[PDB]
């Protein structure tokens, strides 16, 4: 074990990377292409 | 999860800033959505994308590699540049960032031992090879028979990232042996395969997940069969015999029609 | 207005027939911090005398011109202290301004793609497993006339493609729009400007060995003369270096 | 020991299963993730992106830049120049950044961008009819049947571009990705207005079209996508 | 759970308002029950329903297909409309929306791949396909002993429910291909099978469970054996032989008695 | 690790049991689910329907 | 992990698709039927 | 029982894992743990101990 | 974990303390870091050695011993002064104590008794010797297919580590049967085989993890390849045979160069 | 079971010897090495 009307997130191998897929996500916008100006 | 916006109401509209009119040139996609051209409707839309994102794209678990038993030894440098499916899928983007969890899929039977052999040290290169004997290379014992073995390679770069292509040389002007993109840009290891029983079949079937990705510069999607691995060569050569000798195939996923307009 | 000045110090490019800038990835190119450095000695910033436009030679863009494509920092090695700051140090990072400019009269039709590609791998001409010769992928200033697709294009010597619908490594033109990007459309603008940061995987590297960026101009549709005797118009590129940065001061590695 | 129970599929390997597995190479240290321009955390926005339609792709053209401009030239009456049959499985748009980031999914809803552009002098002038035709409806073949459907008018001087949208026009929430006659998404064709007028009799232009993801779109059912094929083996 | 009512305690009446009449023709049931009958005692009722709702009704996994593979390999395209028994309890309702689960029971032995292959490309046609490589289409690799491999399919519509029944076409009027019914209204996928091994038996059982089922306009149950799948044809040609040609059975479960009134 | 135990029915497949399998296909989104006439919850409402017997089934 | 004199429904692959039957149960009339009338 | 799963990599040995193993000879009592000089918990401290080149290496 | 230190900025600088200046005689390595000689930009440097600590440095679990059943049975004295690679690493120590977890691979199928037989008694010699009936003798039963048998033996030391190095003797000086080293300071026990079947093969493999280790006074690493165990000896005597009697070789890994400064 | 957003230790064979690496670092120095003086 490693970490924490509920949800448990556990890590088993206790290393990062032998988690599973990371659903956590924030980062985004299209504007980097689509709108790439500088005005 | 992020759901794609809804869609909200327009009218009729008299107006002397033209949101259709625009101009390719300037490099940038268009922002017209339909409540610009037609007359709409509230739509309440709960559709995502969750689906299309970086981490469920490239994180199916292809199979990257095959390889058979020839006398119950087995050899395989890891890449993804053998199959092609795979390969296009990576090759959407210029440099990836990700841990790998390898999954072995054979059909033989008794026991079979795995050696991660890391770079820069020799591999066995026979079962009953000496180097089969090794204090710090990390090996994996598994019995096919009940279980699939698995482990995760975490990101071996170099860089912070892996180039999936890569402009440059390893070597400087002069040199003749000079080597292009991405084959001297990093190596992953080996696997090494060795049965230390008979049994079951030769077959050796490599899958490779790539999990927790990051993802860089998007790059046009693969228009071409590849012809060799570590290259961008499309043009392929399809019979080394006589007089088509020197004749090259693009082999391209483009299709005609017969007439543009009566499509 | 359609009017745009550009000085990076001591050069200055105006435009007055012009289309917004392209910053690529909505980046501007940065010194490198020193969260992500990785080699300990201090680094060199020429500033003005090096990041300064650096105009090319031109190209005649003709009737049936498949296109050209630049590599960079490979297109500025000969060009000013820029380039000597190339040979003379291990390591070095540098963000673009280019300047594409084509002009030539409202009697005129044409369109050119000019594109900034990221690690533009090209494919060998074709045939056997052949890695492209370093020779071939460095032209320097001169860049590479991309003749076209054909069954009698030289093989030898390890040559790039040449053809440019392929876009040279074998993905489709026409998805090139994927890349910073603009058109030049003679009937709308002469000119194009793109603003790269730097672009790698790694803080440095080294600047002869390793290509960062390439300058690709496609004529998208071919040049019309219209009714004029002028069948031909020039391209001329001009780059400036932008917080551009050397490290590892050690013998000219030139000749 | 506690009682536990092994329901079927758990010793099953599923290739798009979540598992955390074994780390080989234990307290490895990955290189410094450094800031990188360009970052991506979903393929949609490849899909977002302009991109050209091989609009011109015929017996002669492909394989040539030509592919992507169609001709267009001073005509007396109004005719069709071209259609655009709304499939991401065709030739038009699998090969675009849409449509083949599209064609690794099994099926898709949300509206599509058409861009069209006219690459002639700046003399030239028309007035073009841009249609879409929505499902269940007959490729018009007259620009009166055209009109009828989602359409634009575009002038052309000035500014180089205008785009229709083709909005989401579905009696299911998805279309297949696809072409079939339930979930067929409909026509896009281009007309004459009034005419390419040019500044000399003979003159002629052409025009270009690039087609783009609009925002609400949306797929779903990663499957193998038709636009890769290996035959041989890679060595 | 819902226990059904008690039974009420009812008295000798003489009432003006009859509950026992009615009528049959304004579309409506009865809603007499024993109280408005005879005279009833307090009956206190725990018997439930909970083995008649939807979710335990249609909840129990049962076979949809069999394959058997030929050489190593087998195909099954998803659907109930083979299998007489669950095609019937389906269809008492015209639209379902349900997640599946799907068991594949099988007597061979080794290794086997299951690929689900996503509407719209094609599928491995032989074992040693290389369409078996790849990177996307999901697939279950897994050794018949120790285990039954299972995966859940969550709701793939194009609609929010699954037509049972479909009084619609798939192209217009004109159209000489027309298809009647619910097979153009959705695809399900397709099962490949393949064996990596030799080993056993040959024959391939799915077994499919509906879950989360919401169910929505209850129909007569079917009174006919089923004749061909995506039909409703309950016309049965016994023999294309002879004399008898062009003769059909219907195939009812309507039996006859010999008087009415004596049974 | 652990110790446990796998009683009798622990690598049973049956046919009626009630168990969570994995998702083939995670991330899909299913379409919309909207309001349709009808909704029958248990298949007793059906036999709480009237329906008519075939009183005359003879020969 | 998923959710929560006790119970606790746990979903183990994190799937609203991957749980077991759904018992939870409170829809419900027959009236829909049997006596669907206006009045 | 309490339902599991055994995935892949679940009955391997792999050569580098860390896992818990059962103590043959319970209640046995290593010998006392005294001080003595010199202990080293990373062997990078070898590494930055100076020691000769072979710089002469030849025939 | 510990990241290391890191670069700190640094100018020019004229001093009268020369940092770079020192004396080799002292016995001390040097403190000299980039930022005494170059003139240096902050770096912040997130690496760790923890890959490097003695724990994961001798904590991988090699391969100490090999043994081949002969009829159906065989014997392993603890050790791992056979194997060259584990046995290098151990002695860049001269004291280790640590416990080890043994893990048997096997390639036999069946049923086997593993018997760990504490020192000072006697072992079993053969299958069906008597004693493999023992009361107190710990010992494994496993059956090769479905796992693989692993047990954990503590610190087993008389002293407070094992010596790697042993300069003394077990006898005083006029006895003519000293032994020399390591040898008589401790012993692990052995480990007996046996086959209660026949089935499968007769190897028997045994990896050894040390874990909760502490090693305390480092040592150059061996640079000589082993010739024989409990020895230090290098000398090679390649043959018995004739006149290269008595020729040795050292067997080193020191290669030549053909210039110094022109490398 | 032996011993203890979070993290668990656990013990499952309840010996010391049974468990896993001991991944907890503190002691350290090179200087017994590199500078072994006594000025």
């Amino acid at each position: 074990g490693a970490q924490v009307i509920k949800y448990f997130n556990i890590n088993y191998y206790k290393d990062s990377a032998s988690s599973g897929l990371s659903r956590q996500d924030f980062s985004q916008d299209p504007s980097k292409f689509t709108q790439p100006l500088v005005d | 999860v992020l759901v794609v916006p809804d869609t909200k109401p327009s009218g009729p509209q008299h107006t002397t800033k033209p949101s259709i009119l625009g101009a390719m040139e300037i490099g940038a996609s268009s922002n017209a959505t339909p409540e610009s051209t037609i007359e709409t409707r509230y739509v309440y839309n709960t559709n995502t994308n969750a689906e299309a994102d970086v981490e469920m794209f490239l994180g199916r678990s292809a199979l990257w590699g095959k390889v058979t038993l020839t006398r119950q030894y087995a050899k395989w440098e890891i890449n993804f540049q053998e199959q092609a499916h795979i390969r296009k899928k990576f090759e959407f983007f210029t440099y990836l960032r990700f841990d790998m969890e390898v999954t072995i899929v054979t059909n033989n039977k008794g026991l079979m031992q795995i050696m991660f052999v890391p770079p820069g040290i020799d591999h066995p290169e026979t079962h009953d090879d000496r180097k089969w004997d090794s204090a710090s290379n990390p090996s994996v014992f598994f019995q096919p028979k009940s279980g699939f073995p698995r482990f995760t390679i975490p990101f071996t770069g170099l860089a912070s990232a892996y180039y999936m292509f890569y402009d440059g040389y390893d070597k400087p002007k002069g040199s003749d042996n000079n080597e292009y993109g991405i084959a001297p840009t990093n190596d992953m290891g080996l696997l090494c395969f060795r049965t230390l029983d008979n049994s079951g079949g030769n077959d050796v079937k490599i899958y490779v997940k790539p999990k927790h990705i990051t993802a860089w510069v998007p790059r046009p999607p693969r228009a071409t069969q590849y012809t060799h691995k570590y290259s961008t060569n499309y043009h392929y050569k399809p019979n080394s015999s006589g007089p088509d000798e020197h004749v090259l195939k693009d082999r391209h996923f483009i299709k005609t029609r017969p007439l543009i307009s009566s499509a | 207005d359609r009017l745009k000045q550009i000085t990076i110090g001591n050069s200055t490019i105006t435009t007055q027939d012009s289309l917004h800038t392209v910053l690529a990835y909505g980046e501007w190119p940065t010194y490198l911090s020193d969260i992500d450095a990785t080699s300990v000695d201090k680094p060199t910033h020429p500033e003005t005398s090096a990041d300064r436009f650096y105009t090319l030679d031109s190209v005649e863009w003709q009737v049936g011109s498949h296109g050209w494509w630049w590599k960079l920092p490979d297109a500025l090695k000969d060009m000013g202290v820029f380039g000597q700051n190339m040979y003379y140090h291990s390591m070095g990072r540098s963000g673009f301004i280019i300047h594409t400019q084509c002009n030539a009269t409202k009697f005129h039709s044409g369109a050119l793609i000019v594109a900034v590609i990221p690690e533009h791998q090209l494919a060998y001409v074709g045939g056997v497993k052949v890695n492209v010769g370093y020779d071939h992928t460095h032209p320097g200033q001169s860049g590479h006339q991309i003749r076209g697709p054909s069954q009698s294009n030289d093989r030898s010597g390890g040559k790039p493609d040449e053809d440019p619908l392929f876009n040279c490594n074998g993905t489709l033109l026409g998805n090139i729009t994927i890349f910073p990007h603009q058109i030049i459309n003679l009937r709308t603008n002469n000119s194009s400007t793109i603003v790269v940061p730097y672009i790698n995987c790694v803080p440095m590297d080294n600047m002869l060995k390793h290509n960062n960026l390439s300058l690709v101009i496609i004529p998208l549709v071919p040049l019309r003369p219209g009714s004029s005797g002028i069948n031909s118009v020039p391209i001329t590129v001009t780059i400036a270096p932008y917080k551009s940065e050397f490290s590892g001061a050690m013998e000219a590695q030139r000749q | 020991g506690l009682p536990t129970r092994l329901p079927s599929g758990s010793q099953q390997f599923m290739t798009t299963e979540d598992e955390q597995s074994p780390n080989i190479l234990p307290g490895f240290h990955p290189s410094k993730k450094i800031h990188i321009p360009g970052m991506i955390t979903n393929v949609m926005h490849m899909a977002r992106v302009d991109s050209f339609i091989p609009i011109n792709n015929i017996q002669g053209e492909v394989g040539k830049v030509s592919m992507y401009y169609i001709t267009v030239t001073k005509k007396t009456v109004t005719e069709r120049i071209l259609v655009l049959p709304l499939e991401m499985s065709n030739t038009l748009f699998a090969t675009t950044l849409l449509g083949e980031v599209l064609n690794y999914y099994a099926n898709w809803s949300g509206s599509i961008t058409i861009t069209f552009m006219c690459v002639c002098d700046a003399f030239s002038t028309g007035k073009f009819l841009v249609a879409y035709t929505p499902p269940g409806g007959k490729l018009p073949e007259d620009r009166k049947q055209a009109m009828l459907g989602v359409h634009i008018i575009w002038d052309l001087g000035l500014q180089s571009s205008c785009t229709i949208v083709v909005p989401w026009i579905s009696s299911g929430f998805y279309r297949r990705t696809k072409a079939d006659s339930f979930t067929h998404g409909g026509y896009v064709s281009l007309w004459y207005q009034t005419a390419f007028v040019p500044p000399v009799s003979g003159g002629t232009g052409s025009i270009l079209a690039t087609c783009s993801a609009c925002p609400d779109m949306s797929v779903r059912m990663l499957r193998d996508s038709p636009m890769m094929e290996q035959k041989n083996e890679l060595q």
